[PDB]
RNA sequence: GAAGGCCGGGGGCUAGAAGGCGAUCAGACACCACCGUAUUCCCGGCCGUAAACGGUGCCGCCCCGCGGCCGGCGCGCGCGUCCCGCCGGCCGCCCAGGGAAACCGGGAGGCUCCGGGCUCUGGGGGGAGUAUGGCCGCAAGGCUGAAACUUGAAGGCAUUG
RNA sequence: GCGCUGCUGCAGUUGAAACGCCCGUAGUUGGCCCCCCGCCGCCACGAGGAAACGGGAGCGCUCCAGGCAGGCCCGUUGGAC
């Protein structure tokens, strides 16, 4: 059955931007999905999206513009310390200049370099680059 | 913009039927089927395609860098007129593999742009290309696979007349571009000469 | 554009990108290809030396579809639209 | 005798049109002269290595015909390396054509910084992967000073190309040379093919070559 | 390795199919897996039929035929030159 | 839960383990020919194994193109069991991609750029699916399942002879 | 060393390895939706609680392994954390 949707989606943006497409559509939105978007877009990767209200879990559609290179999640969501994050950050970025993961805090979802200022940690949902 | 001689001489030439199979990537060219099944090519989406190519290729300087390749019988005359009247280089007949790899070959050459009219027919030189970044333009019929095909021309390319006439109107074309020529007279050259012609 | 310390670039070339798919083009990519496109006076028949350049991956080529984009690229910078 | 030009490319080397290879990488212009590059290393910049000779024998009606196959890797250690093999029924023949198709092909490294930027850069601009046979390898960027962790072969391979600090791990059946040394080039070579916020810059082209 | 995609039968949606024997050894065969021809033959042969004709009373009279369908297994098929050993890329053929 | 096998009753034509006999052979108690018991068939009940194979666990998402067949439904007309589609199923070829390769591409893809969920199995070759225990079964046997000792290779795909 | 015990991080068409198939309890996993209330997990901080070892501030046992010292006009000299 359906369970993880955030992976669904992020998988069929990857395949549609490898083939140079320009719209992509996700079936079942969510409101993790509508944040993962909205931080990809203000990093510039995925240009704009729309959600469609159809009454029964509302589609999406995305704009792509061949900058994103590769996204995914990581499933059972590890609890990450303020001062473990360095670790994460060399097993699964091609580097500390460029990149980004995604955690969800008590102050809400944010980048890790944000956490990182704050001096905070939280849960681990994703990464992009 | 396209004047009714034009598509009355396109007309008779029958190069806007086609073949019974169909490609997906061709279906915006397609206008109609017929009874038996043929499809319709649109006489303004050719035509279209014809001025683009002839821009195309009127921006290369040096008209000898152009190769023309053809192994069909009825289009040797065709090409041979073509790159005559254009002073272009035309490869009738077989095409020797290493042509474009091979410095050694007696027959290699650098081409800027290449130029086919039928990709199943004439597939060894387009991997040459390939292998050198040398665009190709290509005649694509009803079904065609335009695997490194970068302009496709929607014409029919079997029968003789079709053939002929689609380079006469690309001469036509490149020549009035250049500005040896005007629009209003027509061309003193009458397309019949690109027309195989037996015996 | 890899700046240094200082604002000083230190990339030794930057390398071409697809006009349709935005990805770079290799220095071994020996299916990338750029074209010209000649303007054409008001008076029609005659180029005024005014050339729009494109260049495309191997990727694309391969796959087909170039057709397609040149066609909408062409109609966004011209009046084919 | 004199060295006479027998491409396009190579008439315009001869003359003083292009002025740096960059200007041939950028445009993914094949190299087939092997003077298409001495001109732009005259000098004994560049540096030569056989890395591993083997033998390789065909079973016949009466006894084995043997033959030796090459490899050999140069660069300038300075962003540029190259790699090759040759055979031939003589030792030094086959390294010779090892040498020449070493020298064909070259693709330009680039190079960056772990963390703080200064100075020139010293270490790959991020991970590199490669592949060959089943042989992986991957290139991590490492802070300056760490030198170079890796097998003395590959060693050889990153000296070369011009990088002082890296981390690497190698998979798969590593003893077979010269799937290892094709991995690394690879790996090298798809550098100036990754696509990075700092290249987002959208730049007109020029009509000019 | 495997030599075959279709593992040298034509079994499409099914678990198991009926036996048949052989016509030269008397072998069980699948069904699917038998070589089948069918032949039409005259009763007598060409050479004595206008023979035949010539000595037939009846007026309007035509030679009967035979009707039979052989199935052959594969180890008999080779030897009597039914089948053919093919090459590697002829093997995809399926075109008589 | 194939076939064979067992228990208790029916039935008895073909074929045919065992057995007999004629050939072949140096030998032939085997291959070939002939006769022929159990069995092959039905009823009730045990056994619970097969190359029980697509040698590919189940649920779910995205995904090049061309084509054939089966079932159902809708559209169009010049009304043909025509052609344009949708859902489900069975197949063929195949660009990318993947792989040690053969090859797969309705995945064996989206994976060292290596995290969707659940269950089972494996850790060099023999000794050995053996010994000893336990459960099951009328039995034949099935499930579970070592150690000492020994050994430097055993295997897969492909190339030339 | 060994990503040959694999959570990070193995393999299961052909090399060793997907139960013959179905139902099914324990177990594990479970679409989307309400801005502010309660509880559980989670993150941060804090209190409380032995040192030695380990890290670490300062000091020229001639250096070092070490130790907690020394000169003078010493933070109330110091042995902080
Ligand atoms: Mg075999
Ligand atoms: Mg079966
Ligand atoms: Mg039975
Ligand atoms: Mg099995
Ligand atoms: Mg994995
Ligand atoms: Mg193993
Ligand atoms: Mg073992
Ligand atoms: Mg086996
Ligand atoms: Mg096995
Ligand atoms: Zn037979």
């Amino acid at each position: 059955v359906r369970i993880n949707v955030l992976r669904d989606a992020l998988k069929s943006i990857c395949n549609a931007q490898r083939i140079g497409k320009k719209q992509v559509i996700v079936r079942p939105s969510s409101k993790v999905i509508i944040e993962f978007l909205q931080l990809m877009q203000k990093n510039g990767y995925i240009s704009d999206f729309a959600v469609v209200d159809n009454h029964r879990s509302n589609r999406i559609v995305v704009n792509l513009i061949g900058r994103l290179n590769k996204a995914g999640v990581i499933s059972p969501r590890f609890d990450i310390p303020a001062n473990d994050i360095e670790k994460w950050v060399v097993n699964l970025l091609p580097s500390r200049l460029f990149g980004h993961i995604i955690l969800t805090t008590s102050q809400g979802i944010m980048d890790h370099i944000e956490a990182q200022h704050r001096q905070i940690g939280g849960k681990v949902i994703g990464y992009f680059y | 913009q396209l004047k009714e001689a034009d598509v009355k001489k396109m007309l008779v030439a029958t190069t806007h039927l086609g073949v019974r199979n169909i490609d997906r990537r061709m279906q915006f060219y397609i206008f109609d089927r017929q009874k038996d099944g043929t499809f319709v090519f649109n006489l303004q989406k050719v035509w279209a395609k014809i001025v683009f190519a002839a821009r195309i290729l009127v921006t290369i300087d040096d008209p000898a860098e152009i190769a023309v390749v053809a192994n069909r019988p009825d289009a040797q005359r065709a090409i041979l007129k073509f790159c005559k009247y254009t002073h272009a280089t035309a490869f009738p007949g077989r095409f020797i593999p290493g042509n474009f790899t091979n410095r050694m070959n007696p027959n290699y050459c650098e081409p800027r742009l290449l130029l086919v009219n039928d990709p199943v027919v004439d597939r060894q030189a387009i991997l040459e290309a390939s292998y050198v970044n040398i665009p190709t333009i290509s005649l694509c019929n009803s079904d065609a696979n335009l695997k490194f095909i970068d302009v496709a021309i929607p014409c029919n390319n079997k029968t003789p007349m079709s053939i002929g006439l689609i380079y006469w109107l690309l001469a036509r074309e490149v020549l009035r571009l250049k500005g040896s020529i005007s629009r209003t007279e027509e061309w003193d050259v009458k397309p019949d000469l690109f027309v195989a012609l037996p015996e | 554009g890899m700046k240094n310390s200082s604002g000083v670039v230190v990339d030794a070339y930057i390398p071409r990108k697809c006009s349709a798919t935005n990805r770079l083009i290799g220095p071994k990519d020996h299916a990338a290809v750029q074209l010209s496109v000649a303007r054409v006076n008001d008076k029609g028949k005659m180029i005024e030396n005014n050339y729009v350049t494109f260049a495309f991956c191997g990727a694309i080529r391969s796959r087909g579809g170039v057709d397609s984009a040149f066609m909408l690229l062409a109609q966004e910078h011209g009046l084919m639209e | 005798e004199e060295w006479h030009p027998s491409t396009k490319l190579g008439r315009l080397v001869k003359a003083g049109k292009i002025e740096s290879l960059y200007d041939i990488f950028k445009y993914s212009l094949p190299i087939k002269e092997t003077e298409i590059i001495d001109y732009f290393f005259p000098k004994s910049e560049l540096a030569e290595e056989v890395c591993n000779i083997m033998s390789v024998q065909k079973q016949t009606t009466a006894g084995q015909r043997t033959r030796f196959r090459a490899h050999v890797i140069v660069g300038n250690r300075d962003g540029f390396i190259g790699y090759g093999a040759g055979v031939s029924k003589e030792v030094a023949n086959a390294i010779k054509k090892a040498a020449k198709n070493a020298r064909l092909n070259i693709v330009p490294v680039r190079r960056g910084f772990w963390g703080g930027k200064l100075g020139d850069p010293h270490t790959v601009s991020s991970k590199l992967s490669g592949k060959c046979g089943s042989v992986r390898v991957r290139l991590i960027p490492a802070p300056r000073g760490a030198g170079i962790v890796a097998s003395p072969t590959v060693a050889k391979v990153l000296e070369f190309a011009g990088v002082s600090d890296v981390f690497t791990r190698q998979s798969g059946h590593s003893r077979t040379l010269m799937n290892s040394v094709g991995a690394v080039y690879n790996a090298l070579k798809s550098s100036y093919s990754i696509l990075t916020p700092d290249l987002w810059k959208k730049e007109q082209l020029d009509h000019v070559q | 390795p495997v030599k075959r995609r279709n593992n040298g039968r034509s079994k499409y949606n099914c678990g198991h199919t009926n036996i048949v024997r052989c016509q030269n050894c008397h072998r069980c065969v699948p069904k699917d897996k038998v070589i089948k021809r069918f032949t039409i033959r005259n009763i007598v042969d060409n050479t004595i039929a206008d023979d035949v004709l010539n000595a037939c009373v009846i007026q309007g009279f035509a030679i009967p035929k035979l009707y039979n369908k052989v199935q052959y297994c594969v180890s008999c098929s080779i030897h009597n030159h039914i089948v053919r050993v093919r090459s590697r890329e002829d093997r995809k053929i399926r075109t008589p």
